[PDB]
């Protein structure tokens, strides 16, 4: 009855160790432009400055 | 002042009287002190490294100079061991053979094995 | 493996750099001061700064390169010997022997503690925990630095610790077996 | 009541569960104490041999004395850490 | 609701005893004596047949921050005992009323402050031996120091200020590098724990670095020769209970921390470094016990004595032997008995009466105080290593374990039996004999409370001295645990 | 548990009201109703922090 | 339990106001002024209240009490040092002896008693019984021997075989 209450605590601490190692991996994972910039307007493509615009300036 | 370590303590002291160290035993006993056992008056300045010059200090013999007594001690030492070591040469031989033992020197009796007869064995 | 150093070349480069730092600090000492000062009191009321920069530069890099060349390896001890030479040069300005001994010993210990941590103010990129393999080994492999295992090879224990004290290449039990 | 917990070892078990590692640890420990009580039993028998024998203890129990002095380097508490941190033949 | 109603009742009873009695010291004695009753009832329910940690409780978990927590995920602060912890807790808890006894009439001005600080230090070093994380060991390892600073500074000799500073300074400065090493463990393993940590293996080049940060902190707290420096002044300018709790419990706390923290996961490091520990251990036995001979002050001698005995103690810990570990534990517990009695003899019976601690004033204490001189001699001889006292059992098994691991270090380690006798009997015959001193006017004989403290602290050495087997039922697991003989 | 967090945060509020009475060089029970006031305020901060932690755990459960 | 009276305690404070400080009340190196104070020393020795009053009553009574007990405490012990006062007996209880002889000492004897009988359950007694059990398990025929022979026969097997199983745990070595 004491070895099982050992193993419960050790299971509950290896759960926290794996929880930390996961949450440290989750930080260095790269993130989408829709999550790490504005959600609305998910493109990085500008089309900026359109009053005297020349066709052929797009690429 | 008088001893060498008392001179080694001299450049450390500052605003401290630096009195002459004198043994509290080699004070005469018949002058009346405050404590007769300490041989010390009530307000008397205590020396640089006092507890070597205390009554509770070493005995500090005064009949021989210490270097001389070193020589006399090592002299008696050396003359005894030299006399004994030289007298080992002027020795007489003895008149008996060292005595022998049955059962091939009792080798089975003092432990022993036939291969170990030399380590646990007697004269035979 | 390694590559030996040019003691004369690195020493004269550091001598030029220490000369330049001495001139800059002498000018900064003139311009940040009081009293009647002119263009010629740069090296007159200098406080001997150009000797500080020059002697510290030449002594540190000459002792570092010489100690690295006679030992034929590069580690933290060369910074200890070079920092001892720097403390000798900085401690001769106070013309006292126990001062001098203190400057040598403590500056050499501080520079050796510097050079033992990598001899870098900033970080190393491949050596830090964040950019190195960590955690358990996934399969059996050579356990590198920063990695944990459960069981270590006993051959490694005999090779690293020794064959002596309570330590053996075979456990004491099965070394004493009935057959 | 003289209860006897079961022997498990370090090598078949997983080290990620703590229930089996502690049992193997206590098992190896208690086995060293059993081995030690065998040493102490021979020391008691050698003392009885000497006290009964008297002068011929050299040849009555050369074997018991040699038994004790051969057991003494190898029968003591050794520690579970040395076997569980290091693996022979790997 | 039940355990909250107990606290709401007991704090109310506390407030009422405050409103009606000006002191608390009765209630503090009552509480610490109840702590004794509680810990011995925990000793009855303690299972000796399991290596396990029997009485476990988590504090400050996520799902229950205020109180106990039963969850599948644990990140709080763990607590629990084996035999090895529990021995020191016993040695802790019977010391705690005695220091609360020890200043029952000395402190006059601000009573409630002093007794609160003394009991609070005692409770923190209770909880030091319960801890199970590296961080929860370390949080309470350093909770003592503000209380020690405030205790040594406000009360003491004329030199309270410098002594309170040094007990912050050196102790802090070693404990910071201890924290460096704890951080480096906690970012590799990602788990501070006293349960799992023998399972993990680190690299030898990585054990090589971590072990220095813990070992120099143990060099500071069990004062080994490079920093053995705060110890005589933080004794010699302490008040009474601060000196008793320091030299009976804090030094043995670091003797415990070299077992609990270093010997499980630095094993392959630890073998490479036992000769450095033997250098420093022999060199702090020889050179501190030799500096005892030239001392003008009287509490300072018992301080350097404590240094010499801990220097004997730690070379049984690092001895890699069953004998050495058990001898270090019995030395630590027996020195925790015998040494606060000596700090009572210099501090309680002899500084409360004459208020000057210089040795040169004190001579011939027998002819006006016979039973004090009786104490001074039988506590002198219990300190040296004169047997049937438990100090010799610790010294003997520690020297034997230190002779296993390296014989030549044990050869010069064995002369400590001589060197520990020289200064102690040189003090004892100066206090005991001679014509009674012309400086000291005659004062009272030793009172009933002081004789009570002394009788307890001498019986508790003699029981361990006649039979050291009385506490082997706790340690026979933890003597086998820390051994690494492959 | 929700209840022990309430009782302990109310205990923190009792501690703040006690220490704030005793900086003022007042007695302990100088204004007894302010114990109730501060205890309910700091208990409400305990309510808020416990509910935020509930919701954060429930967000972590939904990522599986 | 017991009870105190308010009016007696107010009258006690009214008595104390006309009295000298403790630093004067006995420094006159008889019974004109020294006979009213030994009454007051017995007034300190007697106990005014029990447990039922301290829980239920307010703090103004308690402050009045604490001032009274402090002044009576000084008048008892200063008069005991300079000179009921004018007696010399032996029977007395210092404040600590209630909960050190009756709680500290029996709990320490209880710690001794549980350490002594807990030492019965040791690894060495149990390991000797276990090794005898293993010898009786492998060779049960020594059960058939009479009482004095059996122990000796067990020893003849302990010498004749190791009976550890320590090489069986180390199955990774061979
Ligand atoms: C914080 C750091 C703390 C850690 C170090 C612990 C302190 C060590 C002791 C300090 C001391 O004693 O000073 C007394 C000394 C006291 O001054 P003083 O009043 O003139 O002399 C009275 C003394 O009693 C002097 O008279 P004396 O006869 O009694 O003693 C002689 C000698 C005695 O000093 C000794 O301790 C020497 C004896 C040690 C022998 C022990 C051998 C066995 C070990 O005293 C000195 O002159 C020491 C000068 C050396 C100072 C070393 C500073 C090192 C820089 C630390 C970097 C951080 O301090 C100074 O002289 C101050 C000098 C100015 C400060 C210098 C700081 C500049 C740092 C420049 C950078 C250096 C390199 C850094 C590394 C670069 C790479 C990262
Ligand atoms: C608590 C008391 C105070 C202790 C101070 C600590 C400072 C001790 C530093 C030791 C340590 C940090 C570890 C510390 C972590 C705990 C920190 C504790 C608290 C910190 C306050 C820095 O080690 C430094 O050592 C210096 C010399 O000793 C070197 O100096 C320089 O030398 C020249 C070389 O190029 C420079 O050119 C020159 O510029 C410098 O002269 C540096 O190279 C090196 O970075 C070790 O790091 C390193 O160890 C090596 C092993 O060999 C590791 O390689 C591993 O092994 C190999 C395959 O087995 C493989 O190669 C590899 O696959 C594997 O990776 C590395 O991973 C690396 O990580
Ligand atoms: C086969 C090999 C055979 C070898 C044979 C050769 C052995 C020679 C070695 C002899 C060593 C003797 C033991 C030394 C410690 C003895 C201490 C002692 O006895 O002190 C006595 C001293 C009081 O004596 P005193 O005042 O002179 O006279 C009193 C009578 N009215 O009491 C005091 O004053 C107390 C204060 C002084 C205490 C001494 C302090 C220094 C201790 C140094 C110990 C050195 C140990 C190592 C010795 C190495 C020897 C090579
Ligand atoms: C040609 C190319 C080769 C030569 C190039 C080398 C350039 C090195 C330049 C360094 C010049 C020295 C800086 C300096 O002038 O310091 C002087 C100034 C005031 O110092 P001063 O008044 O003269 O002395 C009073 C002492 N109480 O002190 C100051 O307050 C200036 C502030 C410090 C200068 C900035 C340096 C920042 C780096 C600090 C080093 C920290 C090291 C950490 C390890
Ligand atoms: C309370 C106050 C606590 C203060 C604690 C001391 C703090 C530090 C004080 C100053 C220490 C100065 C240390 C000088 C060491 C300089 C050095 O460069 O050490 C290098 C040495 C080798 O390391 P490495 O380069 O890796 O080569 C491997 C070869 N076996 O690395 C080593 O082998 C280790 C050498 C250091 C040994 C310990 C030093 C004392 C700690
Ligand atoms: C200021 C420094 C920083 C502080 C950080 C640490 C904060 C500590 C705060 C003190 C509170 C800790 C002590 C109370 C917690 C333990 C209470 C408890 O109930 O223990 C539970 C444990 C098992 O109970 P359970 O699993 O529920 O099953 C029961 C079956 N009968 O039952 C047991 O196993 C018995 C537990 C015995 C605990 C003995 C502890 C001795 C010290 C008690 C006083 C501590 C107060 C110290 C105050 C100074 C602050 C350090
Ligand atoms: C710098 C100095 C810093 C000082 C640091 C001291 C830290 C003190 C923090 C105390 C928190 C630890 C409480 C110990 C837990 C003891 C306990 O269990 O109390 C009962 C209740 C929770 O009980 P429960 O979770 O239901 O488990 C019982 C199962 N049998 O627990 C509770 O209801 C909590 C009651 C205590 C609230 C105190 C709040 C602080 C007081 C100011
Ligand atoms: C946990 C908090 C709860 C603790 C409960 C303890 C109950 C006992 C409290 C107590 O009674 O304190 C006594 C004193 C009250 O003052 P008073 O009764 O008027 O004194 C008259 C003397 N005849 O109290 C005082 O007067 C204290 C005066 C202030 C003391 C200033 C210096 C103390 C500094 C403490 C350092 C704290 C640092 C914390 C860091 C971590 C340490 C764990
Ligand atoms: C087995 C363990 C043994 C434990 C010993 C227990 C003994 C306890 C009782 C010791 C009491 C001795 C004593 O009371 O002697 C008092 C003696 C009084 O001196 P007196 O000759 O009467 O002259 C008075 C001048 N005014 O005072 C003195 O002069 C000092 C001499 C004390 C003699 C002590 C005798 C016992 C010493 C045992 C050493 C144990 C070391 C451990
Ligand atoms: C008609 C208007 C006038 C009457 C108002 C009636 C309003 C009804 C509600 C009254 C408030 C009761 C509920 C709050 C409890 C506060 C009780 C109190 O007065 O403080 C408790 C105590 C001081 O109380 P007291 O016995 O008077 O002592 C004063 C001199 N020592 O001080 C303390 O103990 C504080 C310590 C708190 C720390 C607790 C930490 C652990 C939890
Ligand atoms: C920040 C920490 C704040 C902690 C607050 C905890 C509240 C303590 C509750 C204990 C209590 O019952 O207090 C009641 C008591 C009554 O107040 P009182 O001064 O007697 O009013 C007299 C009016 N004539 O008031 C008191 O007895 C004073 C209680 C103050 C406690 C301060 C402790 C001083 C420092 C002790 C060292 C720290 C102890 C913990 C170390 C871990």
């Amino acid at each position: 009855d004491i070895l099982n209450e050992e193993a419960k605590i050790v299971q509950a601490l290896n759960n926290q160790r794996e929880l930390t190692i996961k949450m440290h991996e989750l930080k260095r994972e790269e993130k989408d432009y829709a999550h790490s910039y504005s959600p609305l307007f998910s493109d990085p493509v500008p089309q900026g400055g359109s009053i005297g615009k020349a066709p052929g300036s797009s690429r | 002042i008088r001893a060498s370590f008392d001179k080694a303590e001299e450049p450390m002291l500052g605003d401290y009287p630096d009195i002459d160290p004198f043994p509290a035993q080699l004070k005469n006993p018949y002058k009346k002190y405050d404590d007769q056992q300490d041989r010390r008056n009530l307000e008397e300045p205590l020396s640089v490294n006092d507890d070597l010059y205390d009554m509770w200090s070493p005995d500090r013999f005064t009949h021989f100079k210490n270097q001389d007594a070193l020589k006399y001690f090592i002299g008696f030492l050396t003359i005894f061991f030299g006399a004994s070591y030289v007298a080992t040469y002027f020795v007489p031989e003895k008149a008996a053979i060292p005595r022998e033992f049955p059962y091939e020197g009792l080798w089975k009796e003092s432990g022993g094995t036939e291969k170990s007869k030399a380590f646990f064995g007697q004269r035979s | 493996h390694f590559h030996p150093y040019n003691t004369l070349g690195l020493a004269t480069q550091s001598a030029m750099v220490g000369l330049g730092a001495g001139v800059v600090a002498a000018a900064a000492r003139n311009s940040l001061a009081t009293g009647p000062r002119n263009i010629l009191t740069t090296f007159s009321k200098s406080g001997g700064v150009v000797t500080i920069f020059t002697g510290a530069s030449i002594a540190y890099v000459f002792t570092y390169c010489s100690a690295a060349n006679l030992r034929e390896r590069k580690d933290g001890w060369n910074h200890m010997w070079a920092g001892a030479a720097t403390g000798a040069v900085l401690g001769a300005r106070t013309k006292l022997v126990p001062a001098f001994i203190g400057w040598t010993v403590l500056c050499g210990a501080a520079c050796g503690l510097f050079g033992w941590t990598g001899a870098r103010f900033n970080a190393d990129r491949k050596a830090s925990l964040e950019q190195s393999p960590k955690g358990f080994v996934q399969e059996d492999a050579h356990q590198t630095f920063w990695e944990v295992v459960h069981r270590r090879p006993l051959s490694l224990t005999v090779e690293q610790l020794g064959e002596g004290r309570g330590i053996n290449a075979v456990p004491i039990a099965t070394a004493t077996e009935a057959p | 009541e003289h209860q006897r917990p079961e022997l498990v070892s370090f090598d078949d078990i997983n080290y990620n569960d703590h229930k089996k590692v502690r049992e193997a640890q206590e098992s190896y420990t208690r086995e060293q104490f059993i081995r030690l009580e065998a040493l102490k039993t021979v020391r008691k028998a050698l003392e009885k041999c000497y006290e009964e024998s008297g002068p011929n203890h050299f040849e009555d129990c050369k074997n018991l004395a040699e038994q004790y002095l051969d057991m003494l380097p190898t029968h003591r508490l050794q520690g579970y850490l040395g076997y569980q941190r290091n693996d022979p033949s790997k | 609701m039940f355990l909250t109603s107990i606290l709401l009742s007991s704090l109310y009873l506390f407030n009422r005893i405050l409103a009606w009695q000006g002191n608390v010291k009765h209630f503090y004695l009552f509480a610490s004596n109840l702590l004794l009753l509680f810990i011995v009832v925990l000793y009855i329910n303690f299972n000796t047949f399991s290596n396990s940690f029997q009485f476990n409780f988590e504090l400050f978990n996520s799902l229950n921050p205020f109180g106990l927590s039963n969850s599948d995920i644990s990140n709080g602060l763990l607590f629990g005992i084996d035999g090895l912890s529990l021995t020191f807790i016993l040695l802790t808890v019977l010391l705690i009323p005695l220091t609360l006894l020890g200043n029952w009439y000395n402190i006059n001005f601000n009573s409630n402050l002093y007794y609160t600080l003394v009991l609070a230090i005692g409770l923190v070093i209770l909880l030091n031996f319960w801890a199970l994380d590296y961080i929860s060991f370390y949080i309470l390892f350093e909770a003592t120091l503000p209380l020690l600073f405030i205790l040594i500074h406000i009360y003491g000799s004329s030199d309270s200020e410098r002594a309170s500073f040094y007990v912050l300074m050196f102790t802090l400065s070693g404990s910071l590098f201890m924290l460096l090493s704890i951080v480096v463990i906690s970012i590799v393993l990602n788990t501070t724990n006293f349960i799992n940590h023998n399972l993990f293996v680190l690299s030898l080049d990585l054990q090589t670095i971590i072990w220095l940060g813990l070992f120099i902190a143990i060099m500071v707290k069990t004062p080994l020769f490079p920093i053995h420096v705060w110890l005589p002044v933080v004794h010699s300018e302490s008040p009474l209970a601060g000196s008793m709790i320091l030299a009976g419990l804090i030094l043995k706390l670091a003797l415990y921390a070299i077992l609990r923290l270093l010997l499980p996961l630095l094993c392959e490091a630890q073998i490479l470094y036992t000769p450095m520990i033997y250098i420093i251990s022999l060199l702090t036995i020889i050179l501190t016990s030799l500096a005892t001979l030239r001392q003008i002050d009287l509490k300072v001698i018992i301080a350097y004595s404590s240094i010499s005995h801990m220097g004997i103690a730690i070379l049984g810990v690092c001895s890699n032997t069953s004998l050495g570990i058990y001898g270090s534990i019995v030395l630590g517990v027996a020195h925790g008995f015998v040494s606060p009695a000596l700090f009572l003899i210099v501090g309680g019976i002899l500084y409360d009466r004459y208020h000057i601690r210089i040795v040169n004033y004190y001579k011939g204490l027998t002819t006006y105080m016979p039973q004090l001189a009786t104490y001074i001699i039988i506590l002198s001889f219990a300190n040296i290593g004169t047997p049937l006292t438990g100090n010799f059992t610790g010294e003997f098994l520690s020297l034997q374990g230190g002779f296993i691991r390296n014989p030549i270090i044990g050869g010069i380690s064995c002369i400590s039996v001589l060197l520990a006798a020289i200064y102690q009997l040189k003090l004892t015959n100066k206090l005991t004999g001679g014509i009674s001193s012309i400086y000291m006017h005659r004062t009272n004989d030793v009172t009933i409370r002081e004789k009570f403290i002394m009788n307890i602290l001498i019986i508790s050495t003699l029981i361990i001295g006649i039979c050291p087997q009385i506490m082997y039922n706790l340690l026979y697991w933890t003597v086998n645990n820390y051994i690494y003989i492959i | 548990a929700l209840f022990t967090s309430l009782v302990g945060a109310s205990g923190l509020g009792f501690a703040t009201k006690f220490l704030s009475n005793k900086i003022r060089l007042k007695p302990a029970g100088y204004y007894p109703l302010g114990y109730v006031f501060s205890g309910v305020a700091w208990a409400g901060l305990g309510l808020v922090l416990h509910n935020v932690h509930q919701h954060s755990l429930e967000v972590l459960e939904k990522k599986k | 339990l017991r009870a105190y009276n308010e009016e007696k305690e107010l009258a006690l404070k009214q008595r104390l106001s006309q009295l000298p400080p403790p630093g004067k009340a006995f420094v006159t190196a008889k019974e004109a002024e020294l006979a009213e104070l030994a009454e007051i020393a017995a007034l300190y020795k007697t106990d005014r209240v029990g447990i039922l009053d301290i829980l239920l009553l307010g703090n103004k009574h308690a402050r009045l009490y604490r001032d009274n007990t402090a002044l009576l405490k000084d008048y008892y012990y200063n008069g005991r040092r300079i000179l009921w006062e004018i007696k010399r007996e032996g029977a007395e209880k210092e404040d600590w002896v209630n909960q050190m002889y009756f709680l500290y000492a029996p709990s320490l004897i209880l710690l001794l008693i549980v350490m002594v009988y807990k030492s019965r359950e040791d690894i060495t007694f149990w390991a000797k019984k276990e090794l005898d059990q293993r010898v009786l398990d492998k060779h049960p025929e020594i059960n058939d021997a009479p009482e004095n022979e059996r122990d000796a026969l067990i020893v003849e097997r302990i010498i004749a075989g190791d009976y550890d199983k320590l090489a069986s745990l180390q199955k990774k070595a061979t």
